[PDB]
């Protein structure tokens, strides 16, 4: 296994892990360039990506060091939603300075020093740039209307984010301080409009076992079940699938019948008008329920009979293992009802208040999915912004802050640390280059000056890539919320200042 | 970089450029074919936009987004498919320099794609409003365009057929955009021209009913999506005697399905039955289908899907797949379904008039041989393409690619009115309509260097009388010999440049 | 067929060990950088501890072959050095090569390394302290237990696990001998919590088997049923189908299994807990019926589970039924049933005081490469006071003892003459080299924070003072708190000092024409 | 960049190998040279001692040590090699400092420091012996003497040597005997035997054949004046064409001159020193003979040697013409003694004079230069060592010896120092080492008998003794009779150290065009 000193690995390192975050930053901002989508060894159709998360998904990459960047893009991209494209270049522009702080005779293990303080620097110039909006429901409103859709920004599809984060504020602006994103039903459904994509209030199910189970039902007791029919599950109503003897496995069917139809019995016995099953419902027992009025849907949502089962107050039956025993999903209003061109059921009376139905309706499922993929990173940022309500001035604004903050802290430290820190909010005031750059818009005029702006120190003019000019950040939509900052300011400089510790690589590849 | 992306746009920019020229001397029919091998090896000689593209092609994004656009075009049209592939190259030499020429690509496409916006604004302006609810302004545009265009014999026949059709299926004064999903182009094989038919209800593909009625009223459409025969492991029944001991207790159960879906069909009712095919389905009990058909009910065995499909949405026919979806609800209703060994030779079922969604209309294309059966097909189908382009865009506009020269005049001025660094970017966009008549007044012959110099100036001064006429190839008028965009046609490849083009220049 | 010549083996041998060598000197202290090891599969992964990374490393070359085995000794009595031998096996090293370079035999300064490692050794046994007692150790254990986690790990403090890593020996050190060994106790890895989530039990635990967790979840007496035989009716590894000559024989086989639960229930009843450890796996469908029968069993648990949590109480495993005995199952002080992770269920926690031959520190972790460096951050904590238990001994520094224990070599050199002046020369040195390189991988000179300590050295003698590992602005060993028993650094110096050597062992360097292939 | 290392590694490299290959030293070792140059001619060298001066090398570091070959020999005169044998000992830690990262200037100081305690613990190894002291004079010129040309003549030379010495001898332990004071002359003819210390002033100049004075009663020589006479310095109107008038110019000329030579006899002038220049043939050769009819002993273009001892010591200047006769600037002079031994040689002897105190001229002779040479840088470097003990009082290990006893103490102050440069003083502390048994290098087959002894035999004697390398068997390396003065050994260390610390600051690329 062959060991990589210093400058093999960290060369290597940045290589590729710069340019993971070029690629990406080229996709960084809405002006951020749209980048063809070109896989790497499968999938040759192309999708044209504003977000760099696509590419580092999309692409695979050689460079151990750039394989760990896709790993924390997925970790903003995941836990934190946006954030991802831009903790990948944030680092590389950590990793830039590097690349002379290295070859300039810096050991990374300084290079990490200053950085180390650095980073709550920025972030505390940053908790500077942290103000409160969102501390009245109105600004709430608009401080999610301001950061909701702002995370759908660089996100390709930004225009339907019109219909879009408006069912995302509303689904938000319905759980009141109580964060439930399983109490939103998340539905990526075919059909109808994009601008059609749809938030119900209450459950919903895109399964539809049809209309051969009762459509609508009122004080619905809806049991929560992975309870098989044609599965044969446990306590034998009449022979399962089994061979005892010569005829025992004839004794299956009609007995098996009587045992589905006594699975009817189990479970319409529980007195549900709706039995929902993330498994198989044989056709008897199922129409055994739409004759007992009971509402029996097959291999309904997993995530869907587990939301039903929290946001209705539901338990699985444990399989059939409470074959009467288990506690029901009860919603008292029962809707198999057409969002999109599709027909859903509809569940309203469901035990969560917060809890909603979320019908994302794909006019196309391209942009359905996108739509879904811009859905839960807002929703992401929304439960932040639920948590904390507030803002930071983004474009560059609390950037260029930090950066002038920082450095002009990495001009009163100026030890060891500066050689970092410096090497710091330069990535501060790097970052809004690539934005305006993105925009096509002379940096070293905006950054320089938004520099001078910021040196002046502001919370308000900032670099706005819809402007591609400097610009108000009063909370103008283009204002971030301190929730994903303070996580890409965290998670930014780790990936450089875990690579800075490991130089040393022994690969046996 | 960008610049590496750059390189791999501008091989984008390029190659966009490489395979579409092919496109580009074939403008037209006076545009020319162009033989073509193929990945097979294989000549082919093609004029066309949307064959060319789509026939050989190569690995390159450009080839995708080439594909694309005649595509982009038939979707909305079907008319055009050259022309879109004209208006690319067009623009990507009004985008490859503002690059050089030290612009933003998104301020290119922001341009271009806004230049879109304020450029094609005139187009409609430029452009003459014609009546989509009287049936020849219809059927004017309809075949002034195939007047323009080639097929004449059996349009001018069908043509009014087409508007026939597309009479029937206007509902409202823009006629929306004559959705071709409310016509239903159909074959019968034997027959003439003549014989080509519009009926409210569907004319289905052949019929198999054995027993059962030839013609029957108020018609119950039925859908067997299920089986006659008893469900196949060996055979087609479910008979496969092992034993005759057991073959008495065989019996016993094998003497259903036969009988109670083949009644089903009647308990709940059957007019009509449509039946996928042998092949499609399992097995179909002759033996259950012939007491079937001599229920009375108008089975037609081993139906074609689409046609059911168009059974399904049009009139309205909903879906069984199976017993638990049979219901005499789910059958259309047929104010008449008859087999029609009529019109020539060969069974067809024919719903005649039906309870349907949207205006259903099936337009049987037929023809005294299978060619000619083909000949009527683009002379009802160019004609409701031309006619769906003139509804979706209200207005007419005089063609030829005027338009383009014309309004490529215009908008560099305006573009020169806008000022500031999207001008030289506007002014760019705005010549690139030029070279499409160029190469057709190129294509048409002699000199579209001298064409469109005068024209966009003659579009400073008579502009919609001075033209390119496709005939010509020059300074003339497409009013004079009347060659005539529905606008839609025009208004199709307008966007689907900028589109890709603002994709492809925002591509990295 | 390859022939080298003296040197030539040498050179070769000293090609791949000081670019070995290389990587360790740069992971030295804080101020040192761990390595990355990317697999033959391409798995990456931050690692230390050389033979660690060097069994991750593959061992072509011969030199590297015993700097595997060579660090494996060294981590195991120790904890430390095994990083830092191959640092001195790499800087003894080219000290021999160049004097074999300056003519001088193999025959000459080999001896004199050993032999100024014995008198380093020596120098070293005065450095610091060679006391320690269970008490005084826990503040070494501490900057100890504290810098073991709060280096490979994280860099903070976690007390849970530093003095449960320390006491977790404390419990066995005093099981044996005034000495613990290093399997006496165990590090069981696995994630329910976080880092700081963990459990220290005096016995082995396992996650219970739980064939559904409505049935009720119990734990009884202080002892455990350890049980080859069954404690229900046992599954061997195999399906158990429904066959019943009747509708009604069905509900009739529902009887056999509860009555023979019970029935094994009450024969593990007497015997030992009420709950199983049972080497059979059984059918969990009836499992949660005797699960309904509650006393819960636990099964579908490795073979060698039985085996270990019955050794673990100095118990045995029940072979037959009729075999069932008290002694034949394990035991515990407490078996408790705690919950594994915060939220999943309880796992079956057998804390043993009826015996502890493992007493085992359960760690959890937010990952596992954490948990990892967690537990090989216990592993260390564990290996150093495993030299505490039986010399309670330690010492500060690498940069305060060696640079102490080179002084004595350093004139000791012109002191030897003729052949072992070059090798005390060379030895010395090369023991400053370790501050050197580790101030190589500082922000600092290796010259001059080695010329610090040296003007130290010239000044105060067996320092508690010496460079930073820690990589801090003063340099105290002792208030840097970089803590190593004088057992490790003597052990390692005797380590350390060892390969150089024994690649001189026969005069054979005669290969084949293979000596690596 | 990688310039200044490159060139500098060179400046350590090509120079080392040069001074790598310098060590045969002391005597039977190596096969003798027959040295095809650069250029292919063929030449015959020994005793490198004096192969360093001759040694022709290129390159910048490597000329440097021809240059830094002199150092040693420039101003002492005993044992050369001693600055040429180390001008590698510091070229070793060279390399390994810069690459040990230690600064080009923190080697520089190294270089300081090592020669600071280097020269320091010499002293302690050199033991004082008596300036003045015939012994200390005689047995320096001996052990010279033993190791230079002559090892009989020794005793001839030794104590001419000493009597050269003593008597321009100023007693200190400080600057005394200069080079410029004892005159050093050579005389073809006579013997080594007859190779005569001569207390007063002799001067060597080529003398007009014989029947010229060995007698007293002279003026001494060293005039510029010319001879004016017609066709000399006087108009003649008389045109030469016919041969006739050709040869009435030359008559009046050469008739004229020998009353200007009877004036010159008539200032008490036996000798003139006559300026190479001329006023216009200055003196003609018929003014040359006819102060050869007078018995003066005249050179014309006579060497500078004799121009500046008689200024140095009869104290002369020149005297215009004799017409206008002389202001006397000429020195006092009695006895003008031309020494005829076999009539061998031309020997202006002047036997008392004016003086300074000083500038014994001692006279040496032979069958043949050669034979004269073998005594001249014999007597010459045994003057030197001599002048090296009048210049430091002292006699030290010769021939690099003590170096190796410099060794192991100056690793001690590599621990007393204890700073960056201890290190960089412990490398050199431990390359003084290298010359005795690198002096043994060059002879033989089955090598290695020699060299890490000869490294312990110090180490093995303490810092007390070893062998010596001059003379061999176990003793005290200082106390031979293989001895130098400290200044020597002391010089040596201090020349090397400045030249290769250069080398430090050499840098980059560049080159006078």
């Amino acid at each position: 296994a062959d060991e990589e000193r210093a400058e093999t690995a960290r060369l290597t390192s940045f290589i590729g892990a710069i340019a993971i975050g070029d690629l990406v930053k080229s996709t960084l901002g809405p002006k951020g360039m749209d980048k063809i989508l070109l896989s790497s060894g499968r999938d040759a159709s192309l999708m044209v990506t504003n977000d760099g998360a696509t590419i580092l998904k999309n692409i695979g990459v050689d460079n151990p060091a750039a394989k760990v960047l896709v790993d924390m893009s997925r970790v903003q991209d995941d836990e934190v939603g946006d954030g991802t494209t831009s903790v990948t270049v944030l680092a590389a522009e950590l990793l830039r300075e590097a690349e002379s702080l290295i070859a300039k005779k810096i050991h990374p293990q300084t290079i990490i020093a200053g950085w180390r303080e650095a980073t709550k620097a920025a972030r505390e110039a940053l908790l500077s740039s942290a103000v409160d909006h969102g501390s009245d429901e109105v600004k709430f409103r608009q401080d999610l209307m301001n950061i909701a859709g702002t995370t759908l920004s660089s996100k390709l599809l930004t225009h339907h984010k019109d219909h879009f984060t408006k069912l995302a504020v509303e689904a938000v602006l319905r759980l009141k301080g109580s964060g439930n994103l399983e109490a939103i039903h998340i539905i990526k459904k075919l059909g109808g409009s994009l601008a059609d994509s749809y938030l119900d209030e209450g459950f919903l199910l895109d399964k539809k076992i049809g209309v051969n189970q009762p459509k609508r039902i009122e004080n619905a007791k809806i049991l929560i079940a992975n309870t098989g029919m044609d599965t044969d599950k446990i306590k034998i109503f009449g022979s399962r699938v089994r061979v005892d003897s010569t005829a025992k496995v004839a004794e299956i069917e009609h007995a098996e019948k009587e045992k589905m139809k006594e699975k009817v019995e189990r479970i319409l016995k529980h007195g549900i008008n709706c039995f929902i099953n993330r498994q198989l419902i044989y056709n008897y027992p199922e129409q055994l329920f739409g004759a007992a009025g009971v509402m029996a849907i097959e291999h309904a949502d997993f995530a869907g009979v587990e939301r039903l089962a929290l946001v209705t107050g539901g338990e699985i039956a444990s399989t059939f293992d409470h074959p009467e025993l288990v506690k029901l999903g009860s919603c008292k209003l029962i809707e198999e009802v057409m969002i999109g061109e599709d027909k859903l059921i509809h569940f309203s009376g469901v035990a969560l208040g917060e809890a909603c139905t979320i019908v994302l309706r794909g006019a196309t499922q391209q942009i359905l999915d996108e739509a879904e993929r811009s859905l839960h990173d807002a929703l992401c940022v929304l439960a932040q912004t639920v948590k904390d309500s507030r803002t930071v001035y983004g474009g560059g604004c609390s950037e260029m802050l930090m950066a002038h903050a920082v450095t002009q802290l990495a001009n009163r430290t100026p030890g060891k640390e500066a050689v970092a820190m410096e090497s710091y909010a330069k990535a501060l005031r790097m970052l809004p280059t690539i934005i305006a750059d993105n925009a096509g818009y002379d940096s070293a005029d905006l950054v320089a000056q938004l520099r001078a702006a910021h040196s002046e120190g502001n919370t308000t003019a900032g670099l706005d890539m819809r402007e591609g000019t400097i610009g108000d950040m009063a909370i103008l939509g283009i204002t971030e919320s301190f929730q994903v900052k303070r996580q890409v300011l965290l998670s930014a400089a780790e990936a450089a200042e875990v690579i800075l510790r490991v130089d040393n690589i022994i690969k046996a590849a | 970089d960008r610049d590496k992306p750059a390189q791999i746009r501008f091989s984008n920019i390029s190659a966009a450029k490489a395979v579409a020229d092919a496109i580009r001397t074939s403008l037209g029919p006076k545009g020319m074919d162009k033989m073509i091998q193929d990945g097979k090896g294989d000549v082919t000689i093609t004029n066309d936009g949307a064959t060319i593209l789509k026939q050989m092609q190569v690995l390159h994004p450009a080839a995708r987004m080439l594909v694309e656009l005649s595509k982009a075009q038939d979707i909305e049209a079907g008319d055009g498919t050259t022309s879109v592939v004209i208006i690319a190259g067009s623009l990507l030499d009004s985008c490859t320099k503002l690059l050089q020429k030290g612009i933003h690509p998104t301020i290119i496409s922001e341009s271009f794609q806004k230049a879109l916006e304020k450029g094609i604004e005139i187009l409609t302006d430029m452009s003459r409003p014609v009546e989509l609810s009287d049936r020849e302004t219809l059927l004017n545009s309809a075949t002034t365009s195939l007047n323009s265009k080639v097929v004449s014999q059996y349009s001018s026949l069908l043509s009014p057929m087409s508007v026939n059709a597309v009479m029937k299926v206007i509902d409202p004064a823009t006629a929306t955009s004559v959705d071709l999903r409310d016509i239903k182009i159909v074959k019968k094989l034997g027959g003439t021209i003549d014989d080509c038919e519009l009926v409210e209800g569907l004319v289905l593909t052949q019929k198999v009913s054995n027993s059962g009625i030839t013609r029957v009223e108020k018609a119950k459409i039925g859908l067997i999506q299920f089986c006659l025969s008893a469900p196949k492991t060996d055979m087609d029944n479910q008979i496969v005697v092992s034993d005759y001991a057991q073959m008495d207790r065989v019996l016993r159960e094998e003497r259903a399905y036969i009988l109670n879906l083949v009644k089903q069909i009647k308990k709940t009712g059957c007019n009509v039955l449509l039946i996928q095919k042998s092949i499609l389905r399992d097995a179909l009990s002759d033996l259950a289908l012939h007491f079937l058909n001599k229920m009375k009910i108008m089975v037609i065995k081993d139906i074609e899907r689409e046609d059911i499909e168009f059974i399904c949405k049009t009139i309205g026919t909903k879906p069984v797949a199976h017993i638990d979806q049979f219901t005499a609800d789910m059958l259309g209703s047929a104010e008449l379904a008859e087999e029609v060994n009529l019109n020539g030779s060969g069974k067809l079922l024919k719903i005649t008039g039906c309870a349907s969604p949207g205006k259903t209309v099936t337009i049987v294309v037929r023809g005294s041989n299978k060619l000619v059966i083909e000949e009527a097909e683009r002379s009802i189908h160019d004609a409701l393409c031309v006619i769906r382009c003139l509804v979706k865009k209200r207005a007419l506009i005089a063609g030829g690619g005027a338009p383009e020269i014309e309004l490529a005049l215009r908008l560099t001025e305006y573009s020169r009115t806008l000022s500031g660094m999207e001008s030289y970017c506007v002014r760019a966009f705005a010549d690139a309509m030029e070279v499409i008549p160029s190469t057709l007044a190129e294509n048409a012959g002699l000199n579209p260097i001298s064409t469109v110099t005068e024209l966009r100036n003659r579009h400073a001064q008579g502009e919609k009388t001075a033209g390119i006429n496709v005939r010509k190839g020059g300074i003339s008028n497409i009013l004079e010999e009347l060659v005539v965009q529905p606008l839609l046609v025009s208004v199709s490849a307008l966007t689907l440049a900028t589109e890709t083009v603002r994709s492809i220049l925002k591509i990295d | 067929k390859s022939r080298l010549m003296g040197l030539e083996a040498l050179k070769s041998h000293i090609m791949a060990a000081k670019a070995v060598a290389n990587t360790m000197r740069t992971s030295l202290g804080p101020n040192g950088l761990d390595k990355m090891m990317v697999d033959k599969d391409g798995d990456v992964t931050v690692t230390n501890d050389g033979a660690t990374i060097l069994s991750m490393m593959d061992v072509d070359h011969q030199i590297a072959k015993l700097m595997v085995e060579l660090s494996k000794s060294q981590d195991d009595e120790i904890g430390d050095g095994t990083t830092g031998v191959v640092v001195l096996a790499g800087a003894l090293l080219e000290e021999a090569e160049q004097l074999l370079d300056r003519g001088i035999h193999p025959i000459r300064i080999a001896d004199g390394y050993e032999q100024a490692a014995r008198v380093a050794i020596e120098h070293l046994d005065k450095i610091s302290d060679s006391v320690l007692v269970d008490i005084k150790d826990t503040e070494p254990l501490i900057q100890t237990a504290k810098t073991t986690l709060g280096s490979k790990v994280v860099n903070s403090c976690h007390r849970q696990m530093a003095e449960i890593a320390v006491n977790a020996v404390l419990t066995v050190a005093d099981m044996e001998r005034r000495d613990v060994d290093f399997e006496l106790i165990k590090v069981e890895g696995k994630v329910g919590g976080r880092l700081e989530d963990t459990k220290l039990i005096k016995g082995v635990i396992v996650d219970k088997d739980f064939s559904h967790p409505q049935m009720p979840k119990k734990v009884e007496d202080a002892k455990i049923a350890i049980l080859t035989c069954p404690f229900e009716p046992p599954k061997p590894k195999t399906k158990h189908k429904l066959d019943v000559t009747s509708v009604e024989d069905y509900k009739a086989l529902q009887k056999y299994e509860k009555e023979k639960f019970e029935e094994m229930i009450q024969q593990i009843k007497e015997t030992g807990a009420n709950l199983a450890i049972c080497q059979w796996g059984f059918d969990d469908e009836a499992n949660h019926l005797l699960l309904q029968n509650n006393l819960p069993a636990v099964r579908w648990v490795g073979g060698p589970e039985i085996e270990l949590i019955a050794i673990a109480t100095g118990g045995r495993i029940v072979p037959r039924f009729s075999e069932l005995t008290a002694e034949k199952l394990g035991f515990a002080g407490l078996v408790q049933e705690i919950s594994f992770g915060t939220t999943k269920d309880k796992m079956l926690v057998i804390e043993q005081c009826k015996n502890s031959r493992a007493v085992t520190i359960f760690i959890r972790g937010g990952n596992k490469m954490i948990i990892e460096e967690a537990k090989r951050s216990l592993h260390d904590a564990l290996c150093v006071i495993r030299n505490l238990i039986r010399d309670n001994r330690v010492v500060y520094g690498g940069g305060a003892a060696e640079i102490s224990c080179a002084l004595a070599v350093s004139q000791e050199a012109d002191k030897c003459p003729t052949l072992e002046q070059y090798a005390m020369r060379a030895f010395a040195d090369a023991l400053e080299v370790i501050p050197m390189a580790l101030s190589e991988n500082s922000g600092m000179n290796p010259i001059q924070t080695m010329t610090e300590v040296r003007a130290r050295q010239v000044k105060e003698m067996n320092p508690a003072l010496g460079i930073d590992c820690l990589h801090k602005g003063t340099n105290d060993m002792k208030q840097q708190h970089v803590i190593e028993t004088l057992i490790g650094k003597k052990q390692q110096i005797s380590l350390a000092t060892q390969m150089v050597r024994m690649i001189l062992k026969i005069d054979d360097i005669r290969k084949p024409g293979e000596s690596e292939e």
